[PDB]
């Protein structure tokens, strides 16, 4: 039981990473192919100068 | 005499305009060049680690 | 990680909030106008280098290679890197480049008051009339004897 519920947390915490970088890549994609949603250039690279 | 030395400094200061506007063009070519530059790299390394 | 996001949602977050200038009407006075902090940190951090580089064509003008100017040109260099490395801390990127817009729209107006300005002097004749140009700056009252013949003799 004790290992079932650290394979839970083992799980839980891959699953946490996995999210935490898809959320941290969806910061650095370029606003052209994203939808509408209100991108706001967060680099100085995303900026037109 | 102060005339002559007047035209010198008048040459020398053109000398050192002609010199920034060539820097100021290269300056905002290299500008161009970085802003590039950190979207391929954003493009090429960053963007394939979530697959992995 | 999750600091990582929290960091650059915050960055996403200060992008947002617009940055209101002021309007550069050249004839009115004085008035109150709060500067944005983004616009006098990047005058500031752009006046450093300006100076700098300002210090380095005079002593090109200026024969007088004085070597103890090099170590005092290493300490302004560093002290302008910390300085626009806190601007590129505390400002968005967003906000760094509208002050600049904003900075190069001001020099660009000088210019041409600068254009103006000379233009209306050299459509009076000769017609010597000594008006009241009026305020600066100096005279540093100190000084001795000499004879220096006042010169506006026409």
């Amino acid at each position: 039981h004790l290992l079932r519920v650290t394979n839970k947390k083992l799980n839980h915490e891959l699953q946490s990473i996995v999210n935490g970088v898809q959320t941290l890549m969806s910061f650095f994609s370029t606003p052209e192919t994203a939808c509408e949603l209100s991108s706001q250039p967060i680099f100085l690279s995303q900026l037109l100068l | 005499q102060n005339i002559q030395e007047a035209c010198l400094l008048l040459d020398k200061k053109q000398k050192h305009i002609q010199i920034l506007i060539k820097g100021n063009s290269s300056s905002k070519s290299q500008i161009r060049r970085s802003s590039v530059e950190a979207q391929k790299y954003v493009q090429d390394k960053l963007l394939p680690w979530p697959q992995e | 990680i999750q600091y990582r996001c929290e960091q650059l949602q915050e960055i996403r977050r200060a992008s947002q909030r617009e940055v209101m200038f002021s309007a550069v009407d050249p004839d009115l006075s004085s008035s109150t106008f709060l500067e944005p902090e983004v616009l006098r940190d990047v005058r500031e951090v752009c006046k450093l280098r300006f100076k700098f580089l300002r210090s380095l064509h005079d002593d090109s003008i200026s024969s007088s290679v004085h070597p103890g100017k090099e170590d005092l040109r290493s300490l302004s260099h560093q002290q302008w890197m910390s300085m626009a490395e806190k601007v590129w801390n505390t400002h968005t990127p967003n906000h760094i480049l509208a002050a600049l817009e904003r900075l190069t729209l001001n020099s660009t107006q000088e210019l041409k008051k600068l254009q103006f300005s000379q233009a209306a002097d050299l459509s009076k004749g000769p017609s010597c009339q000594l008006k009241e140009f009026s305020e600066p700056i100096t005279q540093s009252r100190s000084c001795n004897e000499s004879t220096h013949l006042d010169p506006q003799e026409t």
